[PDB]
């Protein structure tokens, strides 16, 4: 279990 | 401390300048994404422009380009060859951005001159991992008790990770209230994906977007971004797990 990190998920802007 | 694009492209002049703090740590530039394992992987009906209407600066596959409209760049075998603007990732047509130091969120982007609004700023380029090699890099950045994050989901099955190779994409933070957001365009086929602002973006502004952050890590980072209506943290709420980060 990490302590930090994740992943940035795209979308489009709203 | 500020750098331009151009700065990056001498590795032993940067990193002499990374040891004076006049630039952010050494990491490898790349012009395209590299995949750890390959995976198994269309002309538009613009009619070609004149020499005149070349000329007189009509815009070769403009806002009625059917592969634009669908985010797909033409090839080289566009109707309109050299002249097709619908080829930005391919030939790295970057809006002038300079990488500059923050006051508490390490290095970013900011625009060098005023972009106007749906203005393609650069690829955010990786190593591409399946859902295997995430999990190893997840356990390796956080055994090296790294800082920042560089991963991206691309596609279910493969994830954009410029922490080691990329470009200066890499360097645009987050904003719970940002000016720029991502597009995944095809490109030979492939997906890719590029910053775009989303409005009119005045120079010397702080280019942002907002990341969505899937967050795994036990502990959130605060965010940063100055915004009135800032969610506290890179993540929001909710801890997800690393296989929900990493698309299932
Ligand atoms: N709004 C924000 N508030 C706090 N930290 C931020 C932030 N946006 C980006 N960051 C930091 O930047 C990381 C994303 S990578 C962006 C480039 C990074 N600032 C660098 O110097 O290399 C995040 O994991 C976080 O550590
Ligand atoms: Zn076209
Ligand atoms: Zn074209
Ligand atoms: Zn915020």
């Amino acid at each position: 279990a990490p302590s930090t990190g994740g992943v940035i998920k795209p979308h489009r802007y709203r | 401390p500020s750098c331009v694009m151009d700065d990056f492209r001498d590795p032993q002049r940067w990193k002499e300048c990374a040891k004076q703090g006049k630039m952010p740590c050494y990491f490898d530039l790349i012009e395209e994404n590299v995949y750890l394992t390959e995976r198994k992987k269309m002309q538009c009906e613009c009619t070609p422009l004149s020499k005149d209407e070349r000329a007189q600066g009509e815009i070769a596959c403009g806002e009625d380009c059917l592969n634009r409209l669908l985010m797909i760049e033409c090839s080289s075998r566009c109707p309109n060859g050299d002249y097709c603007s619908n080829r930005r990732f391919q030939r790295k047509q970057h809006a002038d951005v300079e990488v500059i130091l923050t006051e508490k969120k390490g290095w970013g982007l900011r625009a060098a001159k005023d972009l106007p609004s749906n203005t393609f700023v650069l690829e955010y380029c990786g190593e591409v991992l399946d859902h295997k090699e995430f999990k190893a890099r997840v356990k390796e950045y956080a055994r090296n008790k790294n800082i920042h994050y560089y991963f991206m989901a691309l596609k279910n099955d493969e994830i954009i990770d410029a922490t080691q190779k990329g470009n200066c994409s890499r360097f645009m933070n987050h904003s719970c209230e940002p000016n720029c957001e991502t597009q995944k365009w095809t490109v030979n086929g492939q997906l890719r994906v590029g910053f775009f602002t989303t409005k009119l973006v005045p120079s010397g502004s702080e280019l942002t977007f907002d990341y969505q952050f899937q967050r795994y890590g036990k502990e959130a980072q605060k965010c940063f971004c100055g915004s009135a209506n800032c969610r506290g943290y890179l993540g929001g709420e909710n801890r997800v797990s690393i296989r929900a980060a990493g698309g299932k």
